[PDB]
């Protein structure tokens, strides 16, 4: 039985740029108008898919860690990318993004650039 | 529909046991059990290393495995019952298992927890790759180090690669063991279980890993610098020297122990070989230390340079040492029960009943 959760059945079906942040051990879709603004307390998974010219998608999965996020933000963060890359079939390539240390492949996903504030959502543990 | 699972991590030396999302197990106690030398039929935990003058003791777990399945549910009963006040037959339960613990071990165990406890629902759980989740990542090599076994586990984008596991029969209780041994060079004759107990807590409170041996041998000799004290139960002092050192020397050295296996250095880059080249990279780069025979001061460094000793001269060596590396094969489990997707990772008994079974 694949496991399955409500945004996992939105998630890799169009080109484009998915953002969650994780929110008391669940997946909770980033409000678009803050989209590469990340709080430095909190981990959140971004799902960058691709549309290839043979026709199929192209997923990228990273996971970007907060310098104070809590270890069960983190540890979620983990998890929820390999349930979401295991939905995928497998097919995602998965990445691990820290605070200030980020990929140029991920920094690039932010046309007005990556930034941070301060804040956060509260831990679950 | 509203419950909270149990969180269950079996170990050689110790159970934790707890509630999913609290963020360190509350129950911890020995994975022993005593029964009568000659007439409860058994006692568990501390009780039992109270009672050991009139009870034989004995460990179900030998090197991360289950080997006695009766003593063992004594356990699971101790963990559920007089533990947790929980009753298994209304929770979900999330257990560890060793890497590479063989499938019929896994089934009896899932045997035990649906026909003798009950369980609802059930998760069985890789003891590394839960401690890899912990760290806040998906890829690595994960050396969990204990009290009865040590394992190198590479893992990629979320699981173990079966193929490139190291088992090593080297852990807590042979540093133990050997602690005792080394110091009726100074005139202690420590040899009784009880006296095992009392060294095991020098071990924890004096030892250390020098960062490099042979010259940490030469400087202890050069001053009495390198002796320290502990208070013994009785109040007496005893100051233990070079042993500090020497001691968990026999991880990376297991001669000292009379082994001819490979050190723990040796053997997470042999795992390491072992996973195709293109991911060696990521794994040399999240080399994760779980475990408590990994809490001595110094491993990391120590680590960091016997593995990048051995290693080809481009890679990027990375050992991660994180402070609550005890128990975060538990603290994972925790992390992982407590998810909204955790429902639909479990087997319910009715599954297993109509299995069937
Ligand atoms: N601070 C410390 N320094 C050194 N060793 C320690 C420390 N704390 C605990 N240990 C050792 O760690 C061992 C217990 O670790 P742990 O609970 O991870 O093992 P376990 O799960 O019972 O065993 P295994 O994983 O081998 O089945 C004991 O040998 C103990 O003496
Ligand atoms: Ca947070
Ligand atoms: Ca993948
Ligand atoms: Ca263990």
């Amino acid at each position: 039985m694949v496991v399955e959760h409500p945004e996992f059945l939105k998630a890799g079906k169009e080109p484009g740029l998915q953002i969650w942040r994780v929110e008391k051990f669940d997946l909770v879709p980033v409000p678009p108008n803050l989209y590469g603004d990340f709080f430095t307390g909190d981990a959140y998974v971004i799902l960058k898919t691709v549309q290839l010219r043979n026709g199929n998608l192209q997923y990228d999965l990273h996971y970007w860690l907060g310098n104070e996020c809590s270890q069960d933000e983190s540890g979620a963060a983990a998890i929820f990318t390999v349930q979401l890359d295991d939905y995928l079939n497998g097919r995602a390539v998965q990445h691990r993004e820290v605070q200030g240390f980020e990929s140029s492949t991920f920094s690039g996903y932010f046309k007005s650039g990556l930034k941070y504030k301060k804040g956060g959502v509260a831990s679950g543990f | 529909e509203d419950v909270q699972a149990l969180v269950v991590d079996n170990g050689s030396g110790n159970v934790k046991a707890g509630v999913a999302g609290d963020d360190a197990p509350r129950s911890v106690f020995p994975s022993i059990v005593g029964r009568p030398k000659n007439p409860k039929d058994a006692f568990v935990g501390d009780e039992a290393q109270t009672k050991r003058g009139i009870l034989t003791l004995k460990y179900p777990i030998e090197h991360g495995i289950v080997t006695n399945w009766d003593d063992m549910e004594k356990i699971w009963h101790h963990t559920f019952y007089n533990e947790l006040r929980a009753a298994p037959e209304e929770h979900p339960v999330l257990l560890t298992e060793a890497p590479l613990n063989p499938k019929g071990n896994r089934e009896r165990m899932t045997q035990i927890m649906f026909e003798s406890f009950n369980v609802p629902a059930m998760y069985v759980a890789i003891q590394a790759v839960l401690s890899l989740y912990s760290s806040g990542r998906t890829t690595g090599i994960v050396l969990d180090s204990g009290d009865g076994v040590s394992h190198t586990v590479p893992i990629y984008e979320g699981y173990a690669l079966p193929h490139a596991i190291m088992r090593l029969d080297l852990a807590g209780r042979d540093l133990t063991e050997y602690l005792m041994k080394i110091l009726h060079e100074r005139g202690y004759g420590f040899s009784t279980s009880a006296e095992k107990e009392i060294v095991r807590d020098i071990k924890e409170k004096l030892c250390y890993i020098a960062l490099n041996f042979d010259e940490e041998m030469k400087t202890s000799e050069q001053s009495s610098d390198i002796e320290k004290s502990y208070e013994l139960p009785d109040g007496n002092i005893i100051t233990v020297g070079n042993e500090r050192f020497r001691c968990p020397e026999a991880l990376f050295q297991p001669s000292f122990l009379g082994k001819e296996a490979a050190g723990i250095h040796t053997t997470t880059f042999n795992s390491i070989k072992k996973c195709d080249v293109d991911i060696r990279k990521d794994l040399y780069g999240n080399i994760v230390l779980s475990g408590g025979t990994t809490m001595y001061e110094g491993i990391g460094e120590r680590l960091t340079r016997d593995i990048t000793t051995l290693a080809p001269s481009t890679m990027k060596i990375k050992v991660v040492a994180p402070p609550e590396r005890k128990y975060s094969v538990w603290i994972g489990g925790s992390i992982l029960s407590s998810l909204s997707t955790f429902q639909q990772m479990w087997i319910t008994k009715e599954e297993y009943d109509e299995s069937g079974p």
